[PDB]
């Protein structure tokens, strides 16, 4: 019993519902965070998915031991025996911490009485959204956590290296597939409520989505609907009926491809950047059956006591689409 | 040290003071966030921060004068009111990385509990001017057990500064007014319980997403009108052109009502589309009667203009029904 | 609401077609069973079949000589005696089970008792 | 009042309290009342052939180790003393997946009375099984009950009964389900016998009725105006070669897309319902237009002035039939 | 009757009793009668290759630690008093999910006999998996087993059998799927070797006959009617070239989505069903009507009434020979 | 035998056994050898980037604590004793969701050996992390892993090998994905870097290679037939506008259908896959046919004839560019 | 019910082909094994295929020596026994494992037993 011992004496008088220095000095917890994945972000549910191994320090004189070894690497059920900081994430909707084949937990008890206990955690934080910009846009989902209970008077959170080295996102460990992580930059602030005055700590991911896919779902249908009713202009007058389906069937292709954008895209008040890139080229398609109802109208007219109108369409229809297309993307991509 | 005390001898299964006066619960939400609102399941998701303070003359001590910051372990000690959601098709705690509880223990005996949750609770909607419709939806707190003679619910003070309603912000929704109500006529079949309520009104945003609704049966309307202008000589164009916006419109009606499944009650975006079904068809008969009569020119020119004014009209009194 | 009307039985020396008709609200009463009381006996399961699907069940004392079948277009029931012996001497019930009326063994379970064809050899 | 008197009560109840014996264990049965509370149904499902239902489960029931002399009150309990008691071993037998709440606490209550008689409630959500008759969907009436039983007490042990008869079954008003009327309920008692002996057993039932509106707008009114769409053909010149077959085709495939769209949101039952009967009618009529044009077609290189009368009087007769027979 | 005797006598079976040890820990195996009550099969899935089974799950076995004298009595207990006996590791081998029902208690039974044979029932929901081979789809038969194994005892531990033989499983009767009928049922018990020793092994397996009907309704007919649809054309003077035209367009068109839209109902095999050569043949015919309108086309600028007779024939004698081969 | 012998032995063993210290606490690290048997392989995600996995996972350690003498047997001991012992903490870096099956009792094992040796099986199904490399999607090969790893123990306190070598994983002969076969695996064995220490790492992966059947069928052949349509237009009469320009519309408004379908069926990579260049290209020839009309239309108010020949060559040319390029 | 015809057996000095050809329900049993026995000693595996996918074990003996491999359309698996030694001197079996009936080295999980060729070298 070399090290029973150790371990009973330590655990002997010693009360875990009570803080180290309780009454005292306040409690200093030292964190970092060492992001294994970076889940996919859902923008119709504005959350996202990350697993961290989110490792705590603080230091507990209780535990103080003298011993040949400087590191009690203990089991991970250990920690339910002695006093550990309530970290919570403000802003997570949803968190699950992993019992697979054991708890993972970590707990290591250093000889001069500093703590390290890290736990393995799958986070679903919520992250608002701007989609003003939309796909052309950037977002910087928040990842808040602080203490429950313990005020900022007594327990404060630090960062264990500097504000840089703090938190660890590995490349290889981005699962994203629309996202790009560009960046991270932490912070630390302090809210008040009713039960306290809090310390907050804020971890910022900055996400530049890729909009390769919706230039390519989205953007390529309707640039090629647009291109298709122009085809009817070169076509004769005198086929009415050729021409009359030409623009009625680009009208409900683009009736579809308005509802798909918008069907995984989160329903909002305001209109993101490609719901205007639909509606201008809707209006070109819709105008391009308009045009060929006026060559119609006109002919008939004529014919009853080769067409300018036919003339004019095959030349200002492509220019004005093509001119809004250098407006357009100019004026996003610049941003 | 007089914290082992009090647990010593402390009775968990009874409420302070079993035989006497019920207790007073104080309640206050700090409402996180409000999510998933869905009218087909007529549910929301609400994430708050619960408190609850009574007074237990079993926990006074006098040793100190200092309040005792305690976490979730001592949770389990002591007793707790039995408040519920009345209407939660489900709720949970959040646990990571501890239970999200408190307990602050005044020298008075006064208890103050707090504990963040997540609960699914169901909303009757009325969907009868869907989508221009304000919905209203309720948060009931009452004690399962305990009747009037037991535990007595009332707001707290501060519930009127902390609510944390207005900081909300819906993705489809405003929340217009909030209100916290206090029942005490339940009288369930076990008794009288006292039931807090918070009403709040929900207004759907009326934006590019009531645009896009309406945007396609608009243009087909408008799309029908086209063949007015098109000869009667060319049968298989207008034809063709009437065809395709009746269609379309069957198709858009079917598809309304497959994203609320069980919504049998009538919408006012159903009724738009009967409008705008009306005029298509009439359309496409219209051209009919005037080929039939072809075996006149001033058909046409009647329905260039008795169409949009009609149409122009009805929407005006569609509109202002539904403000 | 089950009415049951059980014919041709009578007195043989020998194969036999006992049948079952069922009419009235049959859906709720998915099993047909066929019992048989012996004079002094207790009522004693024959064998049972699903109006849906067919499955079959028989007691050992006639297994492989009694065969039970029907068909839904008449709502009926039948059981083929067949090789019959003078032990098969019983006043011969048609009954239906509820869905989650128990075990198909016990007379008990069942509600909408036939009159019951008396049939000795 | 006085708060020790009370807990040294309660803890000469429970003090040598064996929770592994039922009341009068080798005695008479003990006799089990339950009273339900309806607080919703949630939700109906056809695919799944099963629904929600939430509500307060009560059981009454007589516990002489738990009687107490000289206090005049009834105890409320915290919802934690039911585990150091006796229960009954009361399950859902055509339940698929329950659970109690939990928050803020188990949804439990204990109340004890001086005579020993304890008063447990649950707060239930079920979803229960539901085997439905879909061939007069969706003009038909459903029956779905729930099937309450002691799992392993026979009736040598346990005996239930509804408490309070016609009036044990409360807040049947309170079920608001868009697509369906409560017509009635009913509460049975019975013994049913397995190979493990004879158990108690009730039974809660409802007579659901499917409201029709919203599939006269859904399904019944595109169809009815596809077929009157099929029958413009007859007005127009039969030189519009293009112009009939197209209506004779968009009829006929619209007609298709509404068919299959609307058995894949239905169970893949393999018999025909009242709406697919409906539903070929139609066809039918919209598939006959067009070969009627395609005979015109092939004698003219009359037919239709006859279509115009017969073609609509049909519709009518074949829609008198079928809403007579069903309504 | 006298509950302190009888409390006496079970806190005596249980003093110093070791849940570790099994049964006669040392000597032969314990031999453990397994029974099963079906209640339902709630769903069988093609995408996921599962089915999901609810039974009452019973076993039988002697532990000799428990024989109690004096007692003419069986004593059914408390569902609690399972978590201080021995039981027996039983796993299900194939089962993707489970779990035993909880409300309002934990369905589960323990029944002690006097010469210590301890009767454990439990009510278990399992979704397994069944591997389903869907070259004939949908007019195939299918086997799905429920295979029951010791966990970690060996047979020189424990040994299984099914308790009545070939009555030990009941409740076939009560399976009701719309899509299959139960052809039939079989009791297989054998040992399975290991790497870490031999072990007892139950298997049950059931023979599933996919209704046809709602096949013949949802997809079959469907086609038929396209292919029909695709020869009206031939009747259709060959001057109406967008009339005729259009009918080729739209059958072709029509027959693709049917075909995409099934296969997104079923999982993403790389083997061709009945249904795709059905659907594939029939795509062929409008195809070849629309060419065959493109062939007169091609020459006008006879073939017509030689297609009148030589399609009809042909789609009889390609459905002859398929309903033919398959049923 | 002799069942209080063996009870006073294990008893002994566990009698002040502290769960807190590993074996050998403060001496050289304790050897894991670790062997899994694979189940099944249930699902693979291309939208989730995962894969789900059943297995029997074990571990072999020795405990010296646990050491017994004067029994000449492995103990297989109920699996309730794993919370007495010391286990691993053996986690899976790369895992989204696991759990341990749960009925009828905890799927564990625990065999005690004379010598101390300690066999701990767990069935396990996770859902893992398997990032795809869809650029050649669907003639893809990936590369999925299980990364197997220690959580709090350094390799000063723990080490892991693959107990057997190569044998040491079975049952890979098991897994039948309908998609996928599984063309190799191998085993890994490292140690892993992290600011906490230097901890042990075993890695299983598997190379699986998408079989083609199901896309060939799905997408690929509706793509060819609707480009072979769009040739059909060559062969109508150019006065026939109303057919010719029916044809084009129709083909480049199902190939974009096709398109927008497939690409909601995977996840939102900004990267084009080698199915998005055949559809890319085959609604180029169809939109080039429908062009090509335009400008017959164009000049006749020849080039037919050319476009009879030089689209058909053009389209087996660029099949064959593609599928020596992929296949 | 699985028929197993095993045949290419025979007396050489080498390269060789044993074939073993399968009717019946194959899909029950996916997996085919090779097992050979010595006169005297016991019954031993050589090695495995898959029907589907063709997922591959052998014995270390035959290891790299040895090639299964099958055909789905004839329903048939093929040893092509390379490199033959005199310590492969015995009736080579075929048999068919079923799907859940355990490790695949085990004689006795294997339920259908080719007849078995001698081979003497
Ligand atoms: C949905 O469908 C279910 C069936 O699946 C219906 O449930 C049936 O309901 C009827 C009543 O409407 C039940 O009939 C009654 O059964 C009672 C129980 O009898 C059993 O137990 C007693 C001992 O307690 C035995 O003696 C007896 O043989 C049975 O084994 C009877 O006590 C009732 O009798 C009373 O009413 C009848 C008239 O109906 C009188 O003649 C009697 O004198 C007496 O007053 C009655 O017979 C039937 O048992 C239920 N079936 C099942 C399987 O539970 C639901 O009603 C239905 N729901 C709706 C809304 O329609
Ligand atoms: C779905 O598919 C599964 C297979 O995947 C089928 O399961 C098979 O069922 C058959 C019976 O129909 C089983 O065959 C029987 O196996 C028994 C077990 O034998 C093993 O164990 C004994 C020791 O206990 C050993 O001696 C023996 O070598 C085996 O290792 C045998 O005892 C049976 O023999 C009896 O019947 C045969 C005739 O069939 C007689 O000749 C014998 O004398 C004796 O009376 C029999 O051979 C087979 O093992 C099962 N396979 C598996 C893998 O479990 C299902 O039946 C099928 N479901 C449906 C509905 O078709
Ligand atoms: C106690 O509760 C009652 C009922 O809600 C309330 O009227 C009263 O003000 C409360 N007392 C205090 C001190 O808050
Ligand atoms: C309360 O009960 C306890 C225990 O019987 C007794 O000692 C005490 O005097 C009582 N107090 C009062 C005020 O009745
Ligand atoms: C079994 O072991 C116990 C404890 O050592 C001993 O008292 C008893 O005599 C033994 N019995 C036999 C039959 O060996």
């Amino acid at each position: 019993e070399n090290f029973t011992r150790i371990l009973d004496s330590l655990l002997d008088g010693y009360d875990n519902r009570l803080r180290p220095g309780f009454g005292g000095p306040v409690t200093e917890v030292k964190t970092d965070i060492y992001v294994t994945s970076f889940g996919p972000v859902s923008d119709v549910e504005m959350e996202y998915t990350m697993d961290v191994f989110f490792r705590q320090t603080w230091i507990d004189k209780r535990l103080k031991y003298d011993g040949p070894i400087e590191i009690l690497r203990l089991n991970n059920m250990m920690v339910t025996k002695v006093w550990t900081p309530d970290t919570f994430f403000r802003n997570g909707k949803k968190s699950v911490s992993h019992n697979m084949t054991a708890p993972n937990k970590l707990f290591r008890i250093m000889r001069n009485g500093t703590i390290l206990y890290t736990m393995r955690l799958t986070i679903s934080a919520e992250c608002p959204m701007r989609l003003v910009d939309f796909p052309m846009d950037g977002h910087a989902c928040p990842l808040k956590f602080g203490s429950y209970a313990y005020p900022k008077s007594e327990m404060i959170y630090t960062w264990t290296k500097g504000p840089e080295k703090s938190v660890e996102v590995p490349k290889e460990s981005s699962s994203l597939v629309q996202y790009d992580l560009i960046g991270q930059t932490v912070s630390s602030e302090t809210i008040k409520s009713i039960t306290g005055e809090y310390i907050v700590m804020t971890v910022y991911f900055h996400l530049r989505r890729k909009m390769g896919y919706f230039m390519i779902q989205t953007y390529i249908p309707c640039i090629m609907t647009v291109i298709l009713s122009q085809v009817s202009f070169w076509i004769n007058k005198e086929s009415v009926p050729a021409r009359t389906v030409f623009g009625i069937t680009t009208v409900l292709t683009m009736t579809t491809l308005s509802i798909s954008a918008r069907h995984s895209l989160p329903k909002v008040s305001y209109a993101t950047a490609m719901d205007w890139f639909i509606a201008v080229c809707f209006a070109f398609v819709f105008s391009a059956l308009i045009e060929f109802a006026a060559v119609n109208y006109f002919t008939n007219i004529q014919m009853e006591k080769t067409s300018k109108i036919d003339k004019y369409a095959r030349i200002l229809f492509p220019v004005t689409f093509g001119a809004f297309n250098m407006v357009y993307w100019v004026v996003y991509l610049s941003k | 040290p007089n914290l082992d005390g009090l647990i010593a001898g402390y009775a968990r299964n009874f409420r302070p003071g079993i035989g006497g006066p019920p207790v007073n619960v104080a309640l206050a939400l700090e409402v996180a966030s409000i999510d998933h609102i869905s009218e087909a399941n007529m549910e929301y998701t609400m994430t708050v921060f619960l408190h609850q303070s009574w007074r237990d003359s079993r926990l006074s001590y006098n040793h100190t004068n200092e309040t005792l910051g305690l976490d979730s372990r001592f949770v389990d000690k002591l007793w707790l009111p039995d408040t519920f959601i009345v209407n939660a098709k489900s709720a949970w705690f959040h646990d990571v990385t501890v239970e999200n509880k408190l307990i602050r223990l005044q020298p008075d005996g006064v208890i103050l509990y707090s504990i963040r949750i997540t609960s699914t609770v169901a909303c009757d909607m009325d969907l009868a001017k869907y989508p221009m419709d304000e919905q209203e939806c309720m948060l009931d707190l009452e004690s399962y057990g305990y009747s009037s003679e037991d535990i007595v619910y009332y707001w707290s003070e501060s519930q009127e500064h902390i609510h944390g309603l207005d900081k909300l912000q819906l993705a489809q929704f405003t929340i217009t007014s909030y209100r916290f109500t206090t029942e005490l006529m339940n009288f369930k079949s076990a008794g009288q319980f006292p039931r807090l309520s918070l009403h709040f009104h929900l207004r759907r945003n009326r934006g590019v997403y009531i645009i896009q609704s309406y945007m396609p049966s608009v243009l087909l309307v408008a799309m029908s009108w086209v063949s007015f202008w098109i000869s009667q000589a060319a049968v298989p164009a207008r034809v063709s052109l009437g065809i395709t916006t009746v269609l379309t419109m069957t198709t858009l009606m079917v598809s309304a009502r497959s994203s609320l499944p069980r919504a049998s009650a009538i919408k006012a975006l159903d009724v738009y589309f009967w409008i705008c079904y009306v005029f298509v068809f009439a359309a496409l008969v219209e051209y009919a009667f005037a080929h039939f009569n072809a075996d006149a020119d001033t058909i046409d020119i009647y329905a260039r203009a008795v169409f949009p004014a009609a149409f122009a009209a009805v929407n005006v009194i569609y509109w202002a029904a539904y403000a | 609401q089950v009415q049951l009307v059980e014919s041709g039985g009578g007195l043989v020396q020998g194969s036999l077609r006992l049948s079952c008709a069922a009419s009235g609200h049959t859906f709720n009463y998915p099993i047909m069973g066929w019992f048989r009381q012996a004079p002094g006996k207790e009522r004693e399961f024959v064998g049972a079949i699903s109006w849906s699907g067919g499955s079959t069940s028989y007691a050992d004392s006639v297994k492989d000589r009694f065969t039970i079948s029907r068909d839904n277009a008449k709502n009926t029931v039948y059981l083929e005696m067949n090789n019959l012996k003078p032990e098969d001497t019983a006043v011969y019930y048609c009954a239906a089970k509820g869905r989650y009326s128990g075990g198909l063994y016990y007379p008990t379970n069942y509600d909408y008792w036939g009159q019951g064809t008396q049939v000795t050899v | 009042g006085n708060m020790s008197f009370v807990k040294e009560t309660v803890d000469k109840l429970l003090k040598g309290y064996d929770i592994r014996l039922r009341p009068d264990f080798g005695g008479p049965p003990v006799c089990v009342g339950m009273n339900i509370d309806i607080a919703s149904i949630d939700m109906v499902s056809e695919v799944n052939m099963d629904y929600t239902l939430t509500m307060y489960f009560q059981q009454y029931w007589r516990d002489k180790r738990l009687a107490y002399s000289g206090i005049p009150l009834n105890l409320t309990l915290d919802n934690r003393v039911a585990d150091q008691l006796w229960v009954p071993d009361t399950y859902f037998l055509n339940d698929k997946k329950s659970f109690v709440h939990g928050v803020t606490v188990k949804n439990r209550m204990i109340r004890l009375h001086p005579d020993g008689t304890v008063l447990y409630g649950l707060r239930i959500t079920t979803t229960a099984a539901c085997m439905m008759d879909l061939r007069r969907y969706p003009l038909d009436e459903q029956n779905c009950t729930l099937e309450i039983e002691s799992y392993g007490y026979t009736t040598d042990d346990i005996e239930f009964y509804w408490r309070g008869g016609d009036k044990a079954v409360t807040g049947v008003e309170r079920i608001e389900l868009p697509q369906f009327s409560i017509v009635e309920h009913r509460l049975v008692s019975r013994n049913v016998v397995f190979a493990t002996g004879a158990y108690p057993r009730l039974s809660l039932s409802f007579r659901l009725k499917r409201n029709i509106g919203y599939f006269i707008l859904q399904t019944y009114m595109p169809s009815i105006l596809i077929t009157i769409l099929s029958w413009v053909s007859f007005w127009i010149n039969y030189d519009a070669s293009a112009a009939r077959v197209a209506l004779g085709i968009t009829t006929v495939l619209t007609m298709t897309t509404i068919n299959t769209h609307l058995r894949e949101t239905l169970p893949k039952i393999p018999y025909v319902k009242a709406i697919d009967m409906y539903l070929m009618g139609c066809f039918v009529f919209v598939f006959l237009a067009l070969l009627e044009y395609a005979f015109v077609n092939y004698i003219f290189f009359a037919i239709d002035r006859w279509s115009r009368i017969v073609f609509p009087f049909t519709f009518s007769l074949f829609n008198l039939v079928y809403w007579l027979y069903y309504v």
